[PDB]
RNA sequence: AAUGGAACGUGUAUCAUGAUGCAAGCUUCU
RNA sequence: UGGACCGUCGUAAGACUAACUUAAGCGAAAGCAUUUGCCAAAGAUGUUUUCAUUAAUCAAGAACGAAAGUUAGAGGUUCGAAGGCGAUCAGAUACCGCCCUAGUUCUAACCAUAAACGAUGCCAGCUAGCAAUUGGGUGUAGCUACUUUUAUGGCUCUCUCAGUCGCUUCCGGGAAACCAAAGCUUUUUGGGCUCCGGGGGAAGUAUGGUUGCAAAGCUGAAACUUAAAGGAAUUGACGGAAGGGCACC
């Protein structure tokens, strides 16, 4: 199927506030801010299940991409290859209690 | 000169369809352009049924019955007699025409 | 250098081969498997073969409703001029399903795979036909085709419960009845006017294992 | 004689042609 | 500029080595030397290490490959067919 | 679950494969693979154009159906066989007269069936295209 | 350096705690 | 040479979707007929949405572009150019019968051509009845499917667009055959725009340029030849094209 997070992502690019990338994203999610987590289906074994357990702990709800870097650096717009999202207040979104 | 407004066979808004082979020639025609005639024939033929239903245990049975669709080019169709050459008025006439019923599907 | 006297007709036994359970008449014949040598086994000369047989006329249903549906046995175990003879398949006659598709109608085929609850994984293929309404100007009524792709999703749905009912055997008592060809066209109605439904062709290819004892529950 | 066993010819007499000319190029 | 409409990367081998062969050359030489995208890291920094091995230089996952081609067109199809047959044997 | 009594009604299977330029009524083990007597058309006439005759047929369905019957297959099932393919797939002219004869031969039928394989979609037909004329 | 045959518990299939044959006994993104 | 051929059963390989399948659909066109999933596209309808002339058609240039032919693999079952065979026939080299190669298929590249044809440029309006036919919509107090009946869905019935055509008539055109477009092409005129022809052959050849790996393809003369050439319908003659009759040549 899917569609359906290019929708989604560029709602909470426009409207809301991002951090993306390991070292913020981690910060948010130690701080609470991080309401999700997007991890990409690349990201080094390690930090696949670090970003999990951060959020399990934090009880934050993580949300596992269908696609690449590329793919998620793209969908918010950034040149960047983004291997973690956080996204921390999305203002017009049913987004934040989703599950791809 | 345009003789046949159909061009071939009726194939406006389509113009390729892809072809069946010709059960006498094995030849190449699209669809729209064959000549089909359906036979239907028992297959015990004519004198065998009053011999094979004595013969045969079953009240009655009610003979299974053959089918196949033939498909003929016009070169096949033509030499065997299936169509035989029409009318500059008459290859315009769709019609048919029978008569008495029972379809010839011989030899 | 073999060199076999001749007549070899007069050298080739006696067998009986029967039927199964619930059809009507268990005894299907007697036919003539070579003698038993110590230089050759018979009994698996006996087992791997599949015969095919119109249930109609096993059935001895003398006007027949059921003229067409071919059915086919697989001759398991051999004991004392006795074979058994279980399902194996069931397809149709040629005639039925060529005489009936006369221009003038969408034609529709519904695909299931699905396992019995022995582990038997047959493909039953279910073949629509479609109706001309009663007084019906039209003279060549087709679908629409999201009518012809909801009746393959319905089709499917129904075929998928049926198959998993118990084992072969419930699954063929399903096909006797066609119960199966009821529930597709109180169904397939809704969406589209229909004509002849059946279950077509069935092949089982999967079979389990010999499984011996519930096999010979078939046995008579 | 037809239209396409004539342009055959004069197709089939161009590469004779192409070789004699290939031989003085 | 563009040096040269036809040759590319095959002006190396000029003059020698007949035409046809230097076109087969040009595609291959294209495809090795070549930056794909890492599965594992989703960055395009794979590029040949040597024949059959690529090496993304970050992450440092090394995945072995064909030898022109990180994918080769046997191998997509292997690894589809074995992995079907994995779901129908286990359900 | 009625029983089984002994005694006839007893079938085998027929397996007529009656096609052009020669049909064959080959007898068989109702399960299939074990005969008796096949039995051609072919050694029946020696003309080459008449093996496939419904006069050849019903001499070579005669000569089978003593065989059957002395060695105790009293009755058989009927399975006929077109070539059915990328071939003609007509059933061939002694396919009724072989029918029809081992019937008359006290030999007892239930089930004539036409197995003729019918191709849901098969290569190229021979003859490439331009199609065997004459 | 763990072969073959069985022994504890399991369960499906067969029949009313026991028997019967086939499965199981053992750590799977990372 | 006895186990072909054949039957039966399974299996391997490659190919392909008969019937259903059409005066039926789609797609710009070539072309596109098994099932199912995903990705994105197009079109008709519908829209009291938006934009507010953006548009129409086109040298050049480009996109796609059946098949053969070609480069390299996979693939080669089937059919099967060439070859070699049996008859036929003066010849067969062919039709015909056999074996079968390149080729068919698929993939990455070529080629740019075909009756690539519906022989008919595209976009707009207008000019005739009927019934089909594809799709949507308005009404269905119509039939059927169901839940207590419904609500829903499909088909007919009614009405309407836009599609592809047919039939019979033109109510015009045409030389006619035909054509609802080949009409409105005027009375030497009609919306807008392209492309092509201006006697037949030579000749799609020569020549040069261009493209192509190559085969080829595009662009494309003339010398010179010649009074006809083409299309149509009509009547005869003639058929190893088709149906009736009639006679003991």
């Amino acid at each position: 199927a899917l569609e359906s997070t290019n929708a989604r992502l560029a709602l909470v690019m426009k409207s809301g506030k991002y951090c993306l990338g390991y070292k913020q994203t981690l910060k948010t999610l130690r701080q609470g801010k991080a309401k999700l987590v997007l991890i990409a289906s690349n990201t080094p074994a390690l930090r696949k299940s670090e970003i999990e357990y951060y959020a399990m702990l934090a009880k934050t709800e993580v949300q596992h991409y269908s696609g690449t870097n590329i793919e998620l650096g793209t969908a918010c717009g950034k040149y960047f290859r983004v291997c973690t999202l956080s996204i921390t207040d999305p203002g017009d979104s049913d987004i934040i209690r989703s599950l791809e | 000169t345009k003789k046949r407004r159909n061009g071939g066979r009726n194939k406006h808004n389509r113009g390729h369809v892809k072809p069946v082979r010709c059960t006498n020639c094995a030849r190449c025609v699209p669809k729209d352009k064959a000549i089909k005639k359906f036979v239907i024939r028992n297959i015990v033929e004519a004198a065998a049924v009053r011999d094979i239903t004595e013969a045969s245990i079953w009240d009655s049975y009610v003979l299974p019955k053959l089918y196949a669709k033939l498909h003929y080019c016009v070169s096949c169709a033509i030499h065997s007699k299936v169509v035989r050459n029409r009318s500059r008025e008459a290859r315009r006439i769709r019609t048919p025409p029978l008569r008495s019923f029972p379809k010839d599907m011989a030899r | 250098g073999k060199k076999k006297v001749v007549d070899p007709f007069s050298r080739k036994d006696w067998y009986d081969v029967k039927a199964p359970n619930m059809f009507q008449t268990r005894q299907i014949g007697k036919t003539l498997v070579n003698r038993t040598q110590g230089q050759r086994i018979a009994s698996d000369y006996l087992k791997g073969r599949v015969f095919e047989v119109s249930l109609a006329d096993l059935q001895k249903d003398i006007d027949p409703e059921r003229s067409f549906r071919k059915f086919r046995l697989i001759a398991e175990d051999v004991q004392d001029r006795n074979v058994l003879c279980n399902f194996h398949g069931m397809d149709l006659t040629t005639d039925k399903y060529r005489s009936m598709v006369k221009k003038w109608q969408t034609l529709i085929e519904a695909i299931v795979e699905a396992k019995t609850v022995d582990g038997y994984l047959l493909r039953v293929f279910c073949i629509g036909f479609t109706a001309k309404d009663q007084q019906s100007q039209r003279k060549t009524c087709y679908a629409q085709q999201s009518q012809v792709r909801k009746i393959r999703a319905r089709m499917t749905d129904i075929i998928t419960n049926e198959v998993s009912g118990a084992d072969l055997k419930q699954l063929v008592n399903k096909l006797a009845l066609d119960s199966i060809a009821k529930d597709i066209e109180k169904s397939c109605q809704r969406i589209y006017p229909l004509h002849d439904v059946y279950i077509r062709k069935v092949k089982v290819l999967k079979k389990p294992r010999f499984d011996v004892s519930k096999l010979l529950e078939l046995h008579g | 004689m037809r239209a396409k066993w004539r342009k055959k010819r004069m197709r089939r007499l161009k590469r004779k042609r192409r070789k004699m000319r290939a031989r003085s190029k | 500029a563009k040096r040269t409409k036809k040759v590319g990367i095959v002006g190396k081998y000029g003059t020698r080595y007949g035409a046809s062969l230097r076109k087969m050359v040009k595609k291959m030489e294209i495809t090795q030397h070549s930056k794909y995208t890492c599965s594992f890291c989703g960055k395009d920094s794979m590029k040949r290490a040597v024949v059959g091995i690529w090496s993304c230089k970050r992450c440092k996952r090394t995945v072995a490959g064909g030898a022109w081609v990180y994918s080769t067109t046997a191998a997509a199809s292997v690894r589809s067919a074995v992995r079907r047959l994995r779901e129908t044997k286990e359900q | 679950g009625p029983q089984v009594r002994d005694g006839e009604i007893v079938f085998g299977v027929a397996h007529i494969y009656a096609s052009f330029n020669d049909t064959f009524v080959h007898v068989t083990d109702l399960s299939g693979r074990e005969t008796i007597a096949r039995v051609t058309g072919g050694m029946k006439v020696k003309a080459d154009r008449d093996e496939a005759s419904p006069y050849a047929a019903m001499l070579a369905a005669q000569d089978v159906a003593e065989k059957c019957k002395t060695l105790g297959i009293t009755a058989l099932h009927i399975k006929l066989r077109a070539t059915g393919g990328n071939k003609t797939k007509t059933p061939g002219p002694g396919a009724q007269s072989a029918l029809r004869a081992l019937a008359r031969s006290s030999m007892k039928i239930g089930r004539i069936e036409d197995v003729t394989p019918i191709p849901s979609d098969s290569t190229r037909r021979k003859g490439g295209r331009r199609g065997r004329r004459l």
